[PDB]
């Protein structure tokens, strides 16, 4: 209801413009869940095997928890409430009821509402207790055949016979569920326990590779759990921090429980008298009109909103309370709120709420709750220095191995270490092709593919490694200024540290779930495998490491190592600041079809600040001439172009041009470029990619993509929307759409065939 | 000349100056016009807005019982409770002089108020008897009782990221509201800030020019979160009060404004009071001022127009429209012919209108007296 | 609605995109502004070795989103790996 949403929300005391119908949001509060589902929620109580004095009953605990994706619940909502008893047992405190509730729109699940309610007394009804516990997931190593030879020892393992993957060598998930009924409230009277024992291929696909059944009766443990709890470790758990980062401040938030529960009683549905009838709480043995559970919850819980999410209730997901102490009416009461963990990009923060004049606990609890907006950038080439992410390396066990991993590939195929070329790098280095692993080596080193057509049209399919043949012994990487310099190296390690560092940062749950994420030239591979596994880590550096070659061999040089063209940025506000975007294509677009040389705007990196054009050694000299002319000749090309007509400041262009052009052909000598207004060339590059150039070896690289990467690995819920592309500044998606805006801008048969096929993927 | 919300918090401590000094004079209005809210405050679409509580009398007796500076400030209790203070000031300078009410009421010329006082100013123009001020008191009271009250329910208070909200407390602001001071700035300017920042905005949030209080004097209304977006782009203009510049060509140097916000609950003179204006009306239908029981002129909260040149409708209508829509063009609506003395019985000591007023006519030989405190702190009212 | 077949769409628009980077040039600037403006981050993560991005993101917050952060009250953060090391983490001390 549009308006008891408004009547709850006013009566415990929120008051974000998510709940008030302005701005930019429209929800309900995920309080209202206990509200709308109080139905099945408080059903279950009733029932004759759970026999209690239900005056003397108490609201013990209750959190909510958001299914992963789902929206906050919305006015024009229609929900439907399903809840089931997962646990009666009687504590010496009473007996307990844990009651799941389930609220569901369009038939999928939206949220779970669990509680606990305690009918305070003594029971030894034993008969009709019991629980299912979700038992945490373990990771159970396997390395020894005598550590599979007792997994397989146990009666409860039961292997699948989908197939004979020796589980050998290789570590199990094991999710299990199990029912426990007790008899003493220390022996378990009859315990089962069932379960999927998974496991993840190196596709990251997830198989069931077998399954758990134990049962048995007056039981004193779970023989199931143990075992696991020893030969193996928990997982997808919370990392805690030594610190908790004070996040109320120090100064106590405050909150005061109401007189008169009858405002909650009312937009609740809990009449119950004990809140509210002074005869009836009487009769209970209670402090007398003891303030709702409930309402304390959604009171401290609305600071958890303001406090950490700040406003945006869409981040808080998960919230648990257990009420602990007796709020009366008017009672003042203090809230501590404290971030003191992180689990899958969620801040953990634990929520203290006080008596003021006790210190007594009257909340305590946690709430899962959502990061700031992220969003994951990796660099690119030229940030590169020596011994980069070392230090990391020896601090992190986990970054430690994804270097292992990408070292021990690369030493093993193309022998070598980039590692050692990250540590200390050499100005040149040698491979040499051994005995049996050594030939195998070279092997890879003549099966490289380049591809340059002739201006006939027939494919050119030519060595990378030239020299290397069945008759060599050696080859010899050379770098005047160290290896990490030129880019077969340089990328994949670039690469690698970023990736490392990354996957440390997820190792401590850092990582935000709905975030996006880029990355600049090379920093996109990275970026990719960083948050979407989009290839396992040897194929990233293979698949990076054959950029930089291609990269690298796409441009012809000489005998001097003399190369034909060379990259250049500029910085069009140095020339007059009326001088756009658009101004700094014009000047380039036209010096293009004029002097009919290769120039190019390749980067496109600040508004009006920072760009990068490639090209022909003249054309980038043709335009550092036009523009040192512009900025000493103090030109307006809004003024200019309704002064004169576009053919008149375009003609005006074409002169400056020629002159310009035949003044560099002065200096014919291959060309030598230097710094001018904002014209500052990027000393180091030979080959102009990201240009209309390397048009020539995207058929080989594609190929070799597809070598590398497997659509089984792929989970388009990563790319979903959230990563951005370097030829579409816009979220890739998937639509019918998109895939005409990326063959617009490049042309792919692949995507011309699948485009065609289109109502083929309905 | 009657006043309102302006940076007085202190209003409720007028009340206590009144009460205790003036016990005599007013001490029947205060206790029936107490018993009048009470029963106010108890009608079931009031309940929600008065949790602490609207008794006055209990206050007065018993300091402690008195409510939180945030909750007396609230509309749902400043406006009326407010006018009280403003109807206890002209009651005690008329009984003071032994006359009726109807004795000074003649020997005014014109009467005007500061968006809420309008109604007091309004109303204190129909009374001559005692018995007849004890009506239009109990009029303009209780009026101003659902004039705040609906408007709050219309625009409530939204809570603020409390980053960007200790943000603009400690950049010299205050704590974020829907309307927005901003003194020492030449209207010209206030509204391209005011035209950048409503660029970026969503219509439903934009920002409004609530009232103009003189040439570099205003106000400003919308949404308390894109009120701040404004201060964001005005601290990035303005200069430190540190600055020296007595060696800075004045064509360049930097303007020194103080923009801060303002004690007040909602979004008064506003789009966004549109729903509120409908339901005060069928509160007060019952209640009905025609343009004839205006004994001296009552001009115009938006045009500086008389409301005697009506025929006579329901006065509510026109008042409440001047509050909850209309942008009070205060330094026009204030223009009194050829005046001489002009008497503010307003909110707050030298906080009041008067003040304000009288620098908007210093020069012209327009003098002005408090009648709401005895002495005070300026030099240039009596 | 189809997962076998969103997956061979993502993976030859992956493929595709990857394979014509080579010569297409990089719009950094759409590609910032789309963090910057369509998905108002707060937190801006850069990753590797230099503050690279992360200058290049500042300058885009000076140029273009000057007037726009004042009025949409909007916080934003620019972390690089190496300098901002610790904030990534969420380490502090009492």
């Amino acid at each position: 209801n549009a308006q008891a949403v408004a009547d709850f929300v006013h009566a415990v005391g929120n008051t974000g413009e998510a709940f008030v119908d302005r701005g930019k949001d429209f929800f309900a509060p995920m309080d209202f869940a206990i509200v709308v589902g109080w139905k099945a929620i408080t059903k279950p109580i009733f029932p004759r095997k759970i026999d209690g004095d239900l005056l003397k009953l108490v609201h013990l605990s209750n959190g909510y928890r958001m299914v992963p994706g789902a929206e906050p619940l919305k006015v024009g909502d229609v929900l439907d409430t399903t809840a089931q008893i997962n646990a009666v047992i009687n504590q010496d405190s009473g007996k307990m009821v844990e009651v799941c509730g389930t609220l569901k729109r369009d038939g999928k699940p939206v949220m779970y509402v669990t509680s606990q309610f305690l009918y305070r007394g003594v029971y030894t009804d034993y008969e009709n207790t019991f629980q299912r516990k979700d038992e945490v997931p373990m990771q159970l190593h396997i390395a020894t055949p005598q550590d599979l030879a007792v997994l397989r020892s146990k009666e409860w393992f039961k292997l699948d016979d989908q197939h004979d993957i020796e589980l050998l060598g290789q570590t199990l998930v094991f999710r299990l569920q199990s029912l426990v009924r007790f008899k003493n409230k220390n022996v378990y009277s009859s315990v089962q326990t069932i379960g999927q024992v998974l496991l993840e291929l190196p596709t990251k696909e997830i198989i069931q590779v077998a399954s758990v059944d134990y049962e048995a009766g007056e039981s004193h443990g779970n023989p199931v759990i143990d075992y696991l709890q020893r030969h193996g470790s928990s997982i997808e758990q919370p990392v805690n921090f030594e610190n908790p980062i004070p996040l109320s401040g120090k100064t106590p938030l405050e909150l005061r429980a109401p007189a008169s529960n009858e405002n909650y009683a009312r937009v609740s549905g809990d009449y119950n008298p004990i809140h509210v009838s002074r005869v009836f709480s009487s009769y209970a043995n209670l402090p007398g009109t003891i303030t709702h559970g409930m309402y304390t919850s959604a009171a401290v819980r609305s600071l958890v909103e303001t406090w950490a999410a700040e406003n945006n209730i869409g981040r808080v997901r998960s919230y648990h309370v257990n009420m602990v102490g007796m709020v009366l009416p008017n009672d003042a009461i203090t809230v501590k709120l404290e971030h003191v963990g992180m689990i899958a990009g969620r801040k953990i923060i634990k929520v203290d709420a006080r008596n003021k004049d006790t210190d007594e606990s009257v909340l305590q609890g946690e709430a899962e709750v959502e990061q700031p907006v992220t969003a994951y950038v990796f660099t690119g080439q030229g940030s590169q220095e020596q011994g980069m992410g070392m230090d990391l390396y020896a601090t992190s066990p986990v970054a430690k191995e994804v270097w292992d991993r990408a070292d021990k590939h690369f030493r093993e195929n193309y022998g070598f270490s980039i590692i050692d070329i990250v540590k200390n790098n050499p100005k040149e280095l040698t491979v040499h092709f051994g005995g049996p692993r050594g030939k195998i080596i070279r092997q890879n080193y003549m099966s490289m593919t380049f591809e340059t057509v002739n201006a006939d049209g027939s494919i050119k399919t030519e060595k990378i490694f030239k020299e290397v043949d069945e008759n060599s012994t050696s080859y010899t990487y050379r770098s005047p200024s160290g290896l990490l310099s030129a880019t077969q190296f340089t990328q994949p390690a670039l690469t690698l540290m970023e990736k490392a560092s990354f996957e440390d940062m997820r190792s401590k749950g850092l990582v935000q779930r709905d975030s996006t994420f880029a990355g600049h030239s090379l920093g996109e591979y990275s970026a990719l495998v960083a948050l979407a596994d989009v290839m396992p880590i040897e194929s990233l550096v293979s698949v990076v490491f054959y950029r930089g070659l291609t990269m690298q061999v796409a441009v012809e040089r000489d005998e001097q190592g003399r190369s034909n063209y060379a990259m250049c940025a500029v910085n069009p506000s140095r020339i007059s600041p009326t001088f756009t975007e658009q101004a700094l294509q014009y000047v380039v677009e036209n010096i293009a079809e004029v002097t009919g040389w290769l120039l190019e705007i390749v980067n496109y990196n600040v508004a009006n600040m920072q760009y990068v054009a490639a090209g022909d050694l003249r054309a980038l000299d043709t335009l550092a001439n036009v523009l040192n002319i512009l900025k000493m000749q103090k030109i307006d090309i809004q003024a200019l172009m309704q002064s004169m007509s576009l053919e008149d400041v375009r003609a005006h262009l074409v002169e400056i041009i020629q002159e310009c052009r035949k003044q560099t052909e002065a200096k014919p000598q291959p060309v030598q470029l230097e710094r001018g207004f904002a014209t500052i060339p990027l000393r180091g590059i030979d080959v102009p990619f990201h240009s209309t150039f390397l048009r020539s070896g995207v058929k080989p690289f594609r190929s070799f993509l597809l070598k590398k990467i497997n659509k089984t690995t792929i989970d388009p819920s990563k790319l979903i929307g959230k990563y951005i592309p370097n030829v579409t500044a816009k979220p890739f998606e998937i639509s019918k759409e998109y895939f005409e805006e990326v063959h617009r801008l490049t042309g792919s048969p692949k995507i011309a065939n699948i485009l065609a096929n289109w109502d083929k993927y309905e | 000349i009657f006043g309102g919300q302006g940076n007085i918090e202190e209003y409720f401590d007028e009340l206590r100056e009144i009460y205790t000094t003036y016990p005599s004079f007013v001490e029947d209005l205060i206790t029936s016009i107490a018993e009048l809210l009470q029963s106010l405050a108890r009608e079931w679409d009031a309940v929600k807005q008065y949790p602490k509580g609207l008794d006055i009398l209990q206050w007065l007796h018993n300091p402690e019982s008195q409510p939180d500076t945030d909750y007396l400030v609230s509309a749902p209790v400043s406006f009326p409770l407010i006018g009280l203070v403003q109807l206890a000031h002209y009651m005690i300078t008329c009984k003071t002089l032994g006359r009726e009410p109807g004795e000074l009421l003649e020997r005014f010329s014109g009467t005007t108020g500061h968006s809420q006082g309008i109604v007091v100013a309004a109303a204190i123009a129909t009374a001559r008897t005692w018995d007849e001020f004890a009506t239009a008191a109990k009029r303009a009271v209780e009026l101003l009782f659902w004039i705040g009250l609906r408007s709050q329910q219309a625009y409530p208070r939204t809570s603020l990221a409390p980053s960007t909200l200790q943000d603009s407390v400690e950049n010299g602001e205050g704590t974020p509201t829907p309307m927005l001071s901003i003194r020492d700035l030449t209207r010209s300017a206030v509204q391209e800030h005011i035209d950048a920042t409503n660029q970026h905005l969503p219509e439903d949030r934009h920002i409004g020019i609530s009232l103009v209080n003189s040439a570099r004097n205003f106000v400003v209304t919308g949404p308390p979160i894109s009120l701040y977006g404004l201060n964001l782009r005005l601290r990035k203009v303005k200069a430190p009060t540190g600055l020296d510049q007595n060696r800075i060509p004045f064509t360049q140097r930097k303007a020194r404004f103080v923009n801060r916000f303002l004690p007040i609950t909602a979004p008064f003179h506003s789009p966004y009071l549109a729903g509120a204006h409908a339901h005060i009306l069928g509160d007060v239908d019952d209640m009905k001022i025609p343009a004839s029981s205006l004994v001296i002129p009552v001009y115009d909260t938006k045009t500086g127009q008389d409301l005697r040149e009506l025929g006579d409708e329901d006065i509510i209508p026109e008042l409440v429209r001047m509050i909850t829509y209309d942008p009070v063009n205060w330094e026009t609506a204030t223009v009194f012919p050829d005046a001489t003395h002009i008497v503010d019985f307003g909110p707050g000591g030298v906080s009041g209108i008067g003040v304000l007023t009288n620098r908007n006519k210093d020069g012209t030989g327009v003098r002005v007296i408090l009648a709401g405190a005895i002495d005070g702190t300026n030099t240039e009212v009596g | 609605m189809r997962p076998e077949v969103e997956q061979e769409l993502a993976y030859t628009l992956l493929v595709e995109l990857l394979a014509y980077q080579f010569a297409m040039p990089v719009r950094w600037i759409e590609t910032q502004d789309v963090i910057l403006a369509e998905k108002r981050t707060e937190r801006i993560v850069e990753i590797g070795p230099s503050d690279t991005l992360g200058g290049m993101a500042r300058r885009t917050l000076q140029s273009k989103y000057e007037a726009y952060d004042a009025a949409t009250s909007v916080q934003r953060q620019i972390l690089c790996y190496c300098k901002d090391a610790k904030e990534i983490y969420y380490d502090v001390e009492p």
